[PDB]
């Protein structure tokens, strides 16, 4: 009988925290400064979602996690 | 814990209504025998159960795998603190008498 | 039909012999013929547990033994009749299960 | 998400199902006849139920 | 002792934050500011940014919704009391939601009466 010794790797980790920004500087724009302004992301055709879902963006297969759609020419 | 608050409000809705139950350790589970059906996630139900019964001031008695509480007057009077319900609205479980 | 069937069925011999008695007579009474009851073997619920909490000791086990007893008797008679004879008081133990078919 | 993880393969002899009845013991089970307790719990009330020693 | 559009808008919040609720994170504010499932909204703005008052403001105009402008929020922040869990706690509010009706759907008041027939004229 000994222990587990589970302490070769890792002695200590640090939490991982998002700098996540109070302002919407990264996440949405107007780029207009106007009543009326423009929104910088595609429309959805989609009817299993709702009429205010808003996509982001990334490298490609902008992420939803709910429908896990992906743009493809067929 | 873990628990949201409407889930909270929704049980003090349960305790209001209910006031004297029998409980069953089950929180791994998808279907309960006698406490399912309810709209509500069972797993966080059962554990705001458990935060009414171990907050501190709440006695309670296990054993047979069971739950049987005694609802002392002194979580009346902090019900009533805490959500401002008036006592007036008598449990409907003083009929059968 | 008018065929009913009776089955009492308890742990031990002597109830359910003094309730299989009581009815028999009871339906013997009324000008009516009752064909005798039928014994079943008495399945046995055998369970075998060691007696020591621990593992520690002689292997020594406890030998439990539960003796069902269960009888069947055949008669032809309409429902009220069965039913006033069923409210009878019956001792405990003696489980009734009376079917028509 | 939760279900992602939940119900990918079907565990058809979990032997975390099942627990003694009266004190929660996860060994010595008693599953003939339906008592489902560890065998000391059946000990103790085993004359209670009706379980008698005769031989 | 007088009535007026703190008094009752300090209830109002508590009782909000009270029956949980409550928009909470940058999402699920701006979407239900989009789905348009509300009828009210309280922003406030105290530091040095118009962009984001001109935005707030036609968007308040797109949803024909009258931007009220309210003087030193610190004053309902201590008028309505911020007691929280044991004998210390101070939470600022700067977000003021409420989902499912205005007012309420625990009580029936004359001030969302009153606050309407005010929008309207």
């Amino acid at each position: 009988k000994k222990r587990k010794k589970k302490s070769y790797t890792t002695p200590k980790k640090n939490k991982h925290k998002r700098k996540k920004v109070k302002l919407a500087v990264l996440k949405y724009y107007k780029v207009d400064e106007n009543g009326k302004i423009s929104r910088l992301r595609r429309e959805c055709p989609s009817d299993e979602c709702g009429a205010g879902v808003f996509m982001a963006s990334h490298f490609d297969r902008h992420y939803c996690g709910k429908c896990c759609l992906t743009y493809c020419f067929n | 814990m873990l628990m949201p608050k409407k889930n909270r409000i929704a049980i003090y809705e349960l305790l209001f209504k209910e006031g004297v139950m029998v409980a069953k350790k089950d929180v791994h589970m998808p279907k309960h025998p006698e406490l399912a059906d309810k709209n509500v996630p069972n797993l966080h139900v059962m554990k705001a159960m458990q935060s009414l019964k171990s907050r501190g001031y709440v006695k309670e008695q296990f054993a047979w795998r069971h739950f049987y509480w005694y609802l002392t007057n002194e979580g009346i009077q902090y019900l009533r603190d805490y959500l401002h319900l008036p006592p007036e609205i008598v449990p409907a479980t003083l009929r059968r008498s | 039909i008018h065929r009913i069937r009776i089955t009492l069925t308890s742990r031990n011999v002597k109830s359910l012999e003094k309730v299989c008695a009581d009815l028999i007579r009871g339906a013997k009474e009324k000008n009516l013929k009752v064909k005798g009851p039928v014994r079943m073997p008495t399945k046995t619920l055998r369970i075998t547990t060691r007696k020591t909490p621990c593992g520690e000791g002689s292997k020594t086990w406890d030998r439990f033994q539960m003796r069902i007893h269960k009888r069947l008797i055949d008669l032809h008679s309409p429902s009220e009749i069965v039913k006033q004879i069923t409210s009878i008081s019956i001792e405990p133990g003696v489980e009734v299960e009376v079917t028509i078919a | 998400g939760h279900q992602q993880l939940y119900w990918s393969h079907p565990r058809k002899f979990g032997q975390g199902s099942r627990s003694c009845r009266v004190c929660s013991n996860r060994h010595g089970l008693i599953r003939k006849y339906g008592l489902n307790m560890c065998r000391q719990c059946f000990r103790q009330y085993a004359k209670d139920i009706g379980f008698i020693k005769l031989d | 002792g007088v009535m007026d559009v703190n008094t009752a808008l300090q209830e109002v919040l508590k009782t909000a934050l009270i029956h949980d609720g409550l928009a909470r994170g940058i999402r699920e504010a701006a979407k239900a500011l989009d789905k348009r499932q509300a009828h009210l909204c309280v922003l406030a703005s105290n530091c040095d940014e118009p962009m984001y008052v001109k935005l707030v403001e036609a968007l308040c105009a797109e949803h024909q919704i009258n931007l009220i402008k309210v003087d030193d929020n610190k004053k309902l922040g201590e008028w309505v009391g911020l007691c929280k869990i044991d004998r210390e706690g101070k939470p600022r509010k700067v977000v003021g939601c409420s989902c499912v009706v205005v007012k309420d759907y625990g009580k029936e008041s004359q001030a969302k009466d009153v606050i309407e027939e005010y929008f309207k004229c």
